[PDB]
């Protein structure tokens, strides 16, 4: 298991999760569903995600990102985990 | 989901995790 830090924990629970420990697969799953459900992705280039003025921007520390930058996204995710 | 040409956000997101 991994333990999300406070802001990521809040984001995960906002999707409906209630627990404090997750597998990595669960963290990725709920984070992806958070973006999907909240319609944060660009309609035309759907790997672009808008983070400004959102919890997700608060915890990643960027205004936007591209899902194609795999190492960059995992780096932001792990900064918000205790593993 | 074709990781050579994702068209959708969740397919990009799946491809991130391979
Ligand atoms: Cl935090």
């Amino acid at each position: 298991l991994v333990r999300p830090k406070p802001l990521l924990l809040k984001l995960l629970k906002s999707v409906g999760a209630q627990k404090d420990t997750y597998t990595m697969k669960e963290v990725l799953f709920y984070l992806g569903q958070y973006i999907m459900t909240k319609r944060l992705y660009d309609e035309k280039q759907q790997h672009i995600v808008y983070c400004s003025n959102d919890l997700l921007g608060d915890l990643f520390g960027v205004p936007s990102f591209s899902v194609k930058e795999h190492r960059k996204i995992y780096t932001m995710i792990y900064r918000n985990l205790v593993v | 989901c074709n990781c050579k040409a994702p068209e959708t956000f969740l397919c990009y997101w799946r491809c991130l995790q391979h």
